């Protein structure tokens, strides 16, 4: 998902 | 990147009746958590775009039960359970599973009503625009209904596309038509060349244009 | 309550370089994402970049080919970009969205900025020219092209607002760098031109009125 690390 | 296609570019809908749209993505939108990230926003006229449903089903606070969100994979859907006049405007379907984030084209929800023929009025340029050196040709084509139309310029029965500004209105508060003003801009030089001005307007009210035109030399 | 305040308008030259900013307030601004969202006049919504105000850590969409930059200032919670060599495709408006944190997208997209406009053009501040459109049936149909002013807004009022009914002010476009916009009315023929119909328009940014009465033409 966008924007997780 | 993922290609979310929006079906129904336009949905013509009723107050108190039901409506659907939906969204297909060219991948799987299944994230490796379990999740998956599929938004639908609504962008009223003039505001800015407002979340209603993230995760594929889970509604925003506030956002009336009557919508629902749902689809799995690729599949998506939202619906409308009866529609009332806050739901028109343009949806929009996103996607935050895979990188870069993708938006859909957006599907437009607008009120049927009856077909209704444009009302086309023309006007030569002004006499104070023409002692500025500009000339300016206006065809206004007023209240019909579906929105989509048509105009052609024609000069001494040529037609014309260099030099034409074409603004359009939202859908009318009360009587649910279009209007659409086109615009001719030439020079004076080029003005007073020719003789004959012409709009044409296609519509799907009639199978012959509308034509509304004059003379320079009258 | 979570906000995001962004200026309503910026102009800038071609070639030359424009700076936005979001102001985020009620929330830890580090702690969520910062997208840039970008809209032409008819079109839909597209990602242009997003930023983590808690490293300054930048994603770009390809498609600006590394001219779009973006910054935050925890200092003042406020998310900055800034378009280098701006052309005529950079008109838009530009959208602040709040995204999700480190650890959970599920917030992407809840919050939105009331968007800015960007307009580029070559023009300074210019006021507009008012051309009355007269006719060269029980309705007849007046109007009044507004041409060649900048930057927007342009408001129309007919017979200072007392004449609300059957009138049609078209969005404006901008075309060579000045803006052009037109206004109908209808009114039933037997009150004009016996009784006068006059187009009022004002522009701020030029501290102008202008009053048009349409006369018959001849």
């Amino acid at each position: 998902a966008v924007g997780l690390g | 990147d993922v290609v979310m296609t929006q079906t129904a570019l336009t949905l013509s809908v009723t107050i108190g009746q039901p409506a659907s749209i939906s969204c297909k993505s060219s991948q799987s939108l299944l994230d490796s958590d379990g999740k998956t990230y599929l938004n639908w926003l609504l962008q009223r006229p003039g505001q800015s775009p407002k979340r209603l449903i993230y995760l594929v089903s889970k509604l925003d606070s506030g956002v009336p039960d009557r919508f629902t969100g749902s689809g799995s994979g690729t599949d998506f859907t939202l619906k409308i359970s009866r529609v009332e006049a806050e739901d028109l405007g343009v949806y929009y379907c996103w996607q935050g599973t895979h990188f870069p984030q993708t938006f859909g084209g957006g599907t437009r929800l607008e009120i049927k009503r009856t077909d209704a023929a444009p009302t086309v009025s023309i006007f030569p340029p002004s006499s104070e625009q023409l002692t500025s050196g500009g000339a300016s040709v206006v065809c206004f084509l007023n209240n019909f209904y579906p929105k989509d139309i048509n105009v052609k310029w024609k000069i001494d029965g040529s037609e014309r596309q260099n030099g034409v500004l074409n603004s359009w209105t939202d859908q009318d508060s009360k009587d649910s038509t279009y209007s659409m003003s086109s615009t001719l801009t030439l020079t004076k030089d080029e003005y007073e060349r020719h003789n004959s001005y012409t709009c044409e307007a296609t519509h799907k009210t009639s199978t012959s244009p509308i034509v509304k035109s004059f003379n320079r030399n009258e | 309550q979570v906000q995001l305040q962004q200026p309503g308008a910026e102009f800038v030259k071609p070639g030359a370089s424009v700076r936005m900013s979001c102001k985020a307030s009620g929330y830890t601004f580090t702690s969520y994402w910062i997208a840039w969202v970008k809209q032409r006049p008819g079109q839909g919504l597209e990602w242009i970049g997003d930023i983590y105000p808690g490293s300054g850590y930048t994603n770009y969409n390809g498609k600006l080919k590394n001219r779009a930059t973006l910054t935050v200032d925890t200092s003042s919670n406020t998310a900055y970009m800034q378009l280098s060599s701006l052309t005529s495709e950079d008109s838009a408006v530009y959208y602040c969205t709040r995204g999700g944190t480190t650890f959970v997208a599920e917030p992407w997209l809840a919050y939105w900025g009331q968007g800015t406009l960007v307009a580029v053009s070559a023009a300074s501040t210019t006021p507009p020219s008012v051309y009355p459109l007269a006719p060269g049936n029980s309705m007849v149909t007046l109007g009044c092209l507004v041409k060649g002013y900048f930057p927007e807004p342009v408001t129309v009022t007919w017979n200072s607002g007392s004449l609300s009914s059957g009138v049609h002010t078209f969005p404006a476009v901008l075309q060579s760098d000045l803006y052009t916009l037109s206004s109908s009315v209808t009114v039933p023929s037997s009150t004009w031109p016996s009784e006068t119909v006059t187009c009022n328009v004002a522009h701020p940014a030029s501290s102008t009125k202008v009053d048009k009465k349409i006369v018959p033409r001849d």
